């Protein structure tokens, strides 16, 4: 049989090919003399239709189309970290090095990992010749980075007994590090495995999620928490801040590694990440280190060929599942699933398939469903026990800014967390622009055990916060018809603490040194003071409105204007300059100042 | 190497439908190759192969299909994609939509031929744009600042003075050499002369190239008009280190050509009947911007677009919104009050302002001033909306100060002469003399250190 | 503003041949010496019996004068002098006045904006009305 067929026809990112009898659907296929990369989307006889992961302009009828047998797949091994890859796994740093160009050439075949690098390999010592071994077994560490120890492990399809294991030493992506036997058949392995991106990497179990995905943003971490192992969406119109949330999680979170997935995103975003992340630093064990060591970027900028958006999203999650199997609490920024759905619209349009809503294919809901649900907290495969997790955050971008959007409508049926952004907040430069009325998190019932163990006071505060923030909108619909003179003193206090919680708690200028991040202790300290003022002010009115000596919101403001100013000032406390005990001591002094002032009013 | 093989020419037109002409018996069609058509009367037209299938090539004809004929039409297949002759000699010249000369000068001598599609700038080589351009316009330089190599459109309602604003940017823009690519799609002649004349009035004409496609020129040429402009901008910037600014005028009249081609091809329709690829097509224009490693060039893009029925959420502005580094908004609510330039700061943002401002770029206060100006302007609109229902008697003294802020702000900060250049420093001082309307402690967006250095003066 | 190259050069030939007809018409004797000299560059190509094809090739080659703005202004100047002379046919004016009025038009910014053209339009309306006027007090 022929290893290649021939291009029967072309239409944008679709290429039909003749002499393709015996092709497999979703087989990876090279197209054209320049060896474009693509994948078979349909079969129609002795003939195939290929989605092409580069722009086809220049492909000719009768060009060679070369089969490969393999489905779309990623190389996994040492040297992933800190790199940037396109949607078809080509490492952009090595493209830049080999070509010296400002642009990615069509037809580049650069190896997904730098097979020239001798990495330091540390075999597990527990393994030896004749030992039994199974998919997910860690045969050795590689000291890839000062942060991330890479934990090499047997490919999930593989099982057998150890024929050979390499001694401690330096090796690369072609050096044989392990050899198995199964059923009398030998199987050599290098440090690099390869995995089909469309097939889920399996696990021993998917557990419930029960540890907060700590995020720099107050409103997120306090009022709508994500969880390590949970999904999330950030639907927002253009310029709403969803990309800055996505940056902020990546820059500052308890995630052990981040895969960021620039699917159809503006190019300066990748430049901003690559500018900021080598210079920003975390700390481990008394060593400060560059956060890029704990990341990888999958990039596919908005002008790169539409099809590669699909391969990009599947690459980002497949890398995430690889690091999950190492026991890292992975996080993965799916930086726009609507621009992904638009790529599925494109291929569907070329295939002439029947569209569902707004031109999207009917399988969009099914593709999105089978993607976000690749998240979880997992008992890994294999023998040394690990609890890895993937957490997936999807920056949905609704066309026209309207949540009736089919991508949003599907996404909300799948994700356990909704951080719906409001363009009206973004217009006011209120950021992060999270609408607290429509947003929700389903994980609160699981996380409440963690808050009970570490922050027992918090669940009352979170409840009072959400309620005050709802009562504001309940009052607004009245005030807009009659004016503020209609309000009772309880209502004025409600609107004032809502204004504190809105303008000084929920508001956070994430590029500034003081709002860069916010520890939970700072976050609860701020919210605790604000709600302590609410309860004390409310109590003071309720205590005295039974008499002619009635306290009022204006009486409180005129006696306690400095306290309102101190409460507003709480956001400016800086974790680099101020210790947790120092910030907490200042907040205790605010509680005492409030109590002594209210004791003088009552 | 040059394409040496002799060109074919086909009479095998075998169908015509809308703007398409379908050839047959074609020997190894190439997707996206260009075909020249000779009509029966000897008229020349040009077209791109949109689909190929065995012997068939579906050619879209740029200059329209009227007069194409199933027996006598002759298609010269060029054997390659739409390359454009480019040179630095294109500065100080004027071109039709398809890049033919119309300044009565000769045909361009190619310093090279470039592919009109450009190439995807490698995200690793791209440099994050941060060196500020002063446009001189306070509503930009103060609150929406533009970095060298930013892409940021000007959105307008129809009939607003957005042409005069773009002209002023092409009169006053500079850093804290420079050259301009200008393109206009579906422009009326009464405005083509305005742009051409303005580059003469500013004395700038020697450093600018105008690609003009007018509303009665062929609609399909608008698809390639901004791509030619960007290809010239790439040659000037990345090959020749020029600090290029690209003006794309009425991207709406470009987007209408996408909607037409979409309907003519029967492409899957997104919102309002634009093709599903509308976001990608707009990206293929808008991403050719920003600095690249080792090259001192820096393509800045200021697209301009008339929003249909003034609707911000319309697909043209909205998809542009997702792609661009924030957006500048021009408003009837300012223009009817004669507030030139009618830039409404509030709905505007610049994504790059975050790093284009503060010490080494601009005065230390600038970022804090910008945020507090948004806060006060926004609260001013909110108390104005309150007054319009319940009257000034319901407003507190502080609410009336926010209303006064909005009035004093529009009359001083936004209001500027069409030829008046204001430095960022002067814009910031106007900002502070307005912010001083409130007591120091009311400025809740600004840190106490910035207040102590800049509030009392 | 512009035309197809074939159209543009065909307009250039049209201006050149027309200027020659106007020169022959205003002056069948070469009496308007300074005027004739100021068009010699265009007149030669039409006083010579060149074929339309030969002058069109000479226009494409840049051998003929070929700026339509210059040719139109120069053509307008000659025709607005011819229009004067024709409009006063029963009162043929002095050669020195013709070349003096020509110098004033050669110096002028824009003949269509000039009151010179306005006066001639008023003269033309009055003159043209008489051409079919019946015996009647107003007409007489
Ligand atoms: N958290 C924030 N803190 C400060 N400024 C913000 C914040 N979120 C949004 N803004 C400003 O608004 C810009 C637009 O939001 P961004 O996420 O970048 O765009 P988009 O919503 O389209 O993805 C930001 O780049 C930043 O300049």
């Amino acid at each position: 049989e022929s290893t290649f067929g021939y291009v029967h026809g072309v239409s944008g990112p679709v290429v039909t090919a003749c002499d393709m009898a015996g092709a497999a659907m979703y087989e990876l296929v090279r197209v054209g003399h320049s060896e474009l990369v693509g994948e078979i989307i349909r079969l129609e006889g002795d003939m195939a239709t290929i989605q092409v992961y580069e722009e086809t302009s220049g492909v000719s009828v009768g060009d060679p189309v070369l089969r490969t047998g393999k489905p779309l797949s990623v190389e996994l091994g040492p040297g992933i970290m800190g790199a940037i890859f396109d949607g078809i796994q080509r490492p952009l740093s090595d493209i830049s090095s080999q070509t010296q160009s400002i642009y990615i050439p069509r037809g580049v075949n650069v190896s997904a990992l730098s097979r020239d690098i001798k990495w330091e390999f540390i075999p597990s010592k527990n393994l030896r010749v004749g030992s039994h071994i199974t998919g997910g077994d860690i045969y050795g560490i590689v000291n890839e980075n000062s942060l991330i120890k890479h934990k090499i492990m047997l490919p999930p399809r593989s099982r057998g007994s150890v024929t050979y294991i390499a001694p401690p030493g330096n090796y690369d992506a072609s050096d044989v590090v392990l050899e198995l036997e199964f059923e009398g058949v030998k199987e050599k392995l290098s440090m690099v495995q390869v995995w089909p991106v469309r097939q889920v990497r399996p696990v021993t179990e998917k557990l419930p999620a029960n540890h907060p995905l700590l995020t720099g943003q107050r409103v997120l971490d306090a009022l709508f928490p994500c969880v390590q192992g949970g999904t999330t969406a950030i639907p927002g119109a253009f310029g709403c801040g969803k990309t800055v949330i996505s940056q902020s999680l990546s820059k500052y979170s308890n995630s052990d590694v981040i895969i960021y997935v620039g699917c159809g995103e503006r190019g300066n975003e990748m430049s901003e990440v690559l500018r900021d992340f080598p210079e920003l630093t975390m700390e481990v064990d008394g060593k400060v280190e560059s956060i890029m060591k704990r990341t990888a970027l999958v990039a596919n900028t908005s002008n790169m060929p539409v099809a590669a958006r699909e391969a990009s999203i599947y690459t980002g999650i497949t890398l995430s599942e690889y690091f999950r199997d190492m026991g890292y609490h992975v996080s993965m920024m799916a930086d726009s699933t609507s621009r992904w759905a638009e790529a599925l619209r494109e291929i569907s349009g070329r295939l002439a398939e029947m569209p569902a809503d707004s031109g999207y294919p009917a399988y969009l809901g099914a593709r999105l469903a089978s993607f976000y649900e690749r998240a979880g907290r997992v008992k890994c495969l294999g023998n040394p026990e690990r609890e890895g997790s993937v957490s997936i955050v999807g920056a949905v971008s609704p066309p026209g800014g309207d949540f009736s959007d089919p991508v949003t409508s599907a996404t909300l049926g799948i994700v356990q967390v909704f951080w719906g952004l409001d363009k009206k907040l973004a217009q006011r430069k209120h950021f992060p622009s999270v609408n607290w009325l429509i947003s929700y998190s389903k994980y609160m019932r699981a996380l409440d055990e963690y808050y009970d163990k570490h922050f027992t006071e918090f669940v009352p505060l979170r409840t009072k916060a959400k309620e005050i923030l709802q009562e504001e909108e309940d009052l607004a619909e009245i005030v807009q018809l009659v004016g503020k003179a209609s309000l009772a003193e309880t209502d004025k206090i409600t609107l004032e603490v809502a204004k504190l919680i809105k303008d000084d708690f929920l508001q956070q200028n994430g590029y500034t040194p003081y709002d860069r991040f916010c520890p939970f202790y700072k976050t609860v300290g701020m919210l605790s003071n604000m709600i302590s003022f609410y309860d004390m002010a409310r109590r003071a009115v309720e205590t005295t409105a039974q008499s002619d000596n009635k306290i009022t919101w204006s009486i409180i403001r005129e006696h306690m204007g400095e306290i309102l100013y101190k409460l507003s000032s709480m956001k400016f406390k800086d974790p680099v300059k101020d210790g947790e005990a120092k910030i907490k001591a200042d907040y205790a002094q605010l509680l005492e100042d409030m109590q002594n002032a209210f004791r003088s009013l009552e | 190497n040059y394409l040496s093989q002799p060109r074919l020419t086909y009479k095998t037109v075998s169908g015509v439908n809308g703007p398409l002409v379908i050839l047959d018996h074609v020997k190894f069609p190439r997707y996206a190759e260009i075909v020249h058509l000779t009509l029966p009367d000897g008229t020349k037209r040009s077209g791109q192969v949109l689909e190929v299938s065995g012997s068939k090539a579906v050619v879209q004809v740029f200059e329209g299909t009227s007069g194409i004929d199933a027996k006598k039409t002759s298609c010269e297949f060029t054997g390659d994609i739409l390359r454009t002759p480019v040179s630095e000699d294109m500065l100080g010249r004027v071109f039709n939509g398809s890049g033919k000369p119309i300044d009565r000068g000769p045909v361009v001598l190619a310093e090279d031929f470039l592919d009109i599609m450009g190439q995807p700038i490698n995200p690793q080589c791209r440099i994050y744009p941060e060196e500020m351009i002063q446009t001189g316009i306070s509503a930009i330089d103060g609150m929406n600042s533009i970095a060298r190599g930013q892409k940021i459109p000007i959105f307008s309602a129809a009939g607003l003075p957005h042409n005069e604003i773009a002209a002023q940017i092409c009169r006053q823009a500079g850093l804290v050499n420079f050259a301009i690519v200008f393109a206009a799609m579906g422009v009326n002649m009464e405005t083509a002369r305005f742009f051409k004349s303005d580059f003469e009035e500013n004395g700038s004409m020697d450093n600018v190239c105008l690609f003009l496609n007018l509303a009665n020129d062929p609609t399909i040429e608008r698809i390639i008009t901004p791509r030619l402009a960007l290809t010239t901008a790439e040659f000037l910037a990345y090959q020749c280190e020029k600090h290029v600014l690209v003006i794309l005028t009425d991207m709406s009249s470009y987007a209408e050509a996408l909607r037409e081609v979409s309907a003519a091809r029967e492409e899957v329709p997104g919102r309002r009947g634009f093709p599903g690829y509308m976001y990608t097509d707009l990206a293929t224009i808008y991403e050719r911007a920003g600095r690249v490693e080792g090259r001192n060039g820096s393509i800045t893009q200021i697209p301009i677009l008339t929003m249909p029925n003034d609707d911000i959420t319309h697909p043209i502005p909205d998809l542009t919104g997702y792609i661009t580094e924030g957006q500048i908004y021009v408003d009837r609510q300012l223009h009817n009050r004669q507030i030139y330039p009618p830039i409404n700061v509030l709905p505007s943002l610049s994504r790059l302002m975050k790093s284009a401002i503060g010490e080494g770029m601009t005065r230390k206060d600038h970022a804090d001033v910008s945020n507090q100006l948004y806060a006060c302007y926004a609260i001013g609109k909110d108390v104005q909306a309150m007054k319009a229902v319940v009257g000034e008697e319901a407003l507190t003294s502080d609410d009336l100060l926010y209303l006064e802020f909005l009035q004093k702000f529009e009359k001083n900060f936004i209001t500027q002469g069409p030829y008046e250049n204001r430095t960022v420093y002067e814009t910031l001082d106007i900002g502070w003399q307005l912010l001083r309307i409130f007591p120091k402690e009311m400025l809740k967006r600004i840190p106490q250190s910035t207040l102590s250095e800049f509030y009392p003066r | 503003g512009g035309l197809t190259s074939e159209q543009y050069h065909s307009q250039v030939v049209g201006k050149i041949g027309y200027i020659a007809r106007c020169m022959q018409t205003i002056d069948p004797e070469n009496n308007l010496k300074k005027i004739r000299e100021d068009y010699q560059d265009v007149l030669i190509w039409a006083e010579k019996n060149y074929r339309f094809e030969e002058i069109l090739e000479a226009s494409k080659s840049g051998k003929c004068p070929n700026d339509l703005d210059a040719l139109s202004r120069r053509s307008l100047i000659l025709q607005e002098l011819l229009r004067l002379v024709s409009s006063i046919s029963p009162f043929k004016m002095k050669l020195d006045l013709i070349e003096s009025q020509y110098e004033k038009m050669k110096q002028h910014v824009n003949l269509w904006k000039s009151d010179y053209h306005v006066k001639l339009n008023q003269l033309n309306q009055l003159t043209d009305y008489l051409k079919n006027a019946a015996p009647t007090p107003k007409n007489n």
